[PDB]
C-alpha cells in the first residue's frame, strides 16, 4: 500500500474581474487513499453550495477532484481552500492568488 | 492521435460501515460522460455530458445493471485480495480498475487497456498485445493462472475489438461538435516585479481541448529550466483545461524571453512574449 499527500490548486474559472461573475475552483490531485474533506473559505469561512466533480484518477492510480462554487470577486473578499487528508497532520489551507 | 473509450473504476471497503464505496466513471477522450455512485438510494448510471443524454431507455438500465454487475464483483475481488494479502478483516482497502479501446485511424482496435490497482499499486495489467497477462506479484500471479484457465483475455480482447469501438464511434459522432472540435488556448504573458532588479513573467494557456499541451520558455532560443515554475494542467471546470509557466528574469532583459505553446487546437506552434 502507498499513501500520497493531495496537491492543491485555487485559481478561478476565468481571468478574475471585480464585479464579474466567475468560479471559485480547487483542485486536489495527486493523493491516495479517496477519502478527503475539500472547504472553500470566504473570508475564512466555509462556503456552502460547494460542488465537485465525480472522483476519477491519473495514470499511477493516484485520485483528483475538482471542487467548484459560483463567486463574483471584489477588492474586500479573500479566499483559500482548505484541505483535510490522512496522509496531512491538521488541514492544509491555500490562499487564493488572482496572479496564479 | 487516437480516440478513447475508456472507464474507470474505484471500490473502497467500508469495514463494519456496511457494504463499499463503488464510484465508476467513463471517457470519450479528456470528457466525461456517465457516471455510477453506490451511496445513492437507488443508484443508476446516470449522464454527465449532453450527447449522451439521448440514449433510450434500454441503454441506462443496460449500463446500470453492468454496473451493478461490476459492483458485485468488485466486491467479491476485495474480498479474494484482502485474503491473498493475509490483510486483517478490520482496515478499509482501495482496488480501482480501468479499461478501454483506442481507435486507429484505420478504423479498427490501435490499442485496448485492462489494468488494475490494489491500495494504490499496480496489480495485474493486460499486456499490449491482448493476450497475456502482466503480473506485479504473486497474488496477481493467482488471478493470472486463473484469468488463463477462463481464457478472459480473448473474451474481453473480443469486447475491444467490437463493441468498445462500436460505442466509441456512436459517442464520437453524437458529440462531434464537441468532442471533434479542438479548442486553442488562449494565451497571454503577465509581468510580476519580484524585486528592483527581477520580475515574474507568466505565460496562461486557457480554455484548451484537450488537455494535451506542451508549454515552454526560451532565453534567446535556449530552454529554461532553472527559476521556473510550471504547474500540471488543470480543469477549468467547463470541459476545457488550463496550464501556465512562469520564470523569474532580470528587469530589462524580459523581451530575450519567448513562450512557446504547442497544441492539437494552434495550426502552427506559438511564440509569446511579454507586451508591455
Ligand atoms: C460511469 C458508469 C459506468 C458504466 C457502466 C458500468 C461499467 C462497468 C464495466 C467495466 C467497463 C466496461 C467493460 C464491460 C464489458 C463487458 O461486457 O465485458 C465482457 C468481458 O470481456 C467478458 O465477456
Ligand atoms: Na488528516
Amino acid at each position: 500500500a502507498i499513501q500520497r499527500t493531495p496537491k492543491i490548486q485555487v485559481y478561478s474559472r476565468h481571468p478574475p474581474e471585480n464585479g464579474k461573475p466567475n468560479f471559485l475552483n480547487c483542485y486536489v490531485s495527486g493523493f491516495h487513499p479517496s477519502d478527503i474533506e475539500v472547504d472553500l473559505l470566504k473570508n475564512g469561512e466555509k462556503m456552502g453550495k460547494v460542488e465537485h466533480s465525480d472522483l476519477s484518477f491519473s495514470k499511477d492510480w493516484s485520485f483528483y477532484l475538482l471542487y467548484y462554487t459560483e463567486f463574483t470577486p471584489n477588492e474586500k473578499d479573500e479566499y483559500a481552500c482548505r484541505v483535510n487528508h490522512v496522509t496531512l497532520s491538521g488541514p492544509r489551507t491555500v490562499k487564493w492568488d488572482r496572479d496564479m | 492521435g487516437s480516440h478513447s473509450l475508456r472507464y474507470f473504476g474505484t471500490a473502497v471497503s467500508r469495514p463494519g460501515r456496511g457494504e463499499p464505496r463503488f464510484i465508476y466513471v467513463g471517457y470519450v477522450d479528456d470528457t466525461q460522460f456517465v457516471r455510477f455512485d453506490s451511496d445513492a438510494a437507488s443508484p443508476r448510471t446516470e449522464p454527465r455530458a449532453p450527447w449522451v443524454e439521448q440514449e433510450g431507455p434500454e441503454y441506462w438500465e443496460e449500463e446500470t445493471r453492468r454496473a451493478k454487475a461490476r459492483a458485485q464483483t468488485d466486491r467479491a475481488d476485495l474480498r479474494t485480495l484482502r485474503g491473498y494479502y493475509n490483510q486483517s478483516e478490520a482496515g478499509s482497502h482501495t482496488l480501482q480498475w480501468m479499461a478501454g479501446c483506442d481507435l486507429g485511424p484505420n478504423g479498427r482496435l490501435l490499442r485496448g487497456y485492462h489494468q488494475s490497482a490494489y491500495d494504490g499499486k499496480d496489480y495485474i495489467a493486460l499486456n499490449e498485445d491482448l493476450r497475456s497477462w502482466i503480473a506485479a506479484d504473486m497474488a496477481a500471479q493467482n488471478t493470472q493462472r486463473k484469468w488463463e484457465a477462463t481464457r478472459y483475455a480473448e473474451r474481453f480482447r473480443a469486447y475491444l475489438e467490437g463493441p468498445c469501438l462500436e460505442w466509441l464511434r456512436r459517442y464520437l459522432e453524437n458529440g462531434k461538435e464537441t468532442l471533434q472540435h479542438a479548442d486553442p488556448p488562449k494565451t497571454h504573458v503577465t509581468h510580476h516585479p519580484v524585486s528592483d532588479h527581477e520580475a515574474t513573467l507568466r505565460c496562461w494557456a486557457l480554455g484548451f481541448y484537450p488537455a494535451e499541451i506542451t508549454l515552454t520558455w526560451q532565453r534567446d532560443g535556449e530552454d529554461q529550466t532553472q527559476d521556473i515554475e510550471f504547474v500540471e494542467t488543470r480543469p477549468a471546470g467547463d470541459g476545457t483545461f488550463q496550464k501556465w509557466g512562469a520564470v523569474v528574469v532580470p528587469s530589462g532583459e524580459e523581451q530575450r524571453y519567448t513562450c512557446h505553446v504547442q497544441h492539437k487546437g494552434l495550426p502552427e506552434p506559438l511564440t509569446l512574449r511579454w507586451e508591455p
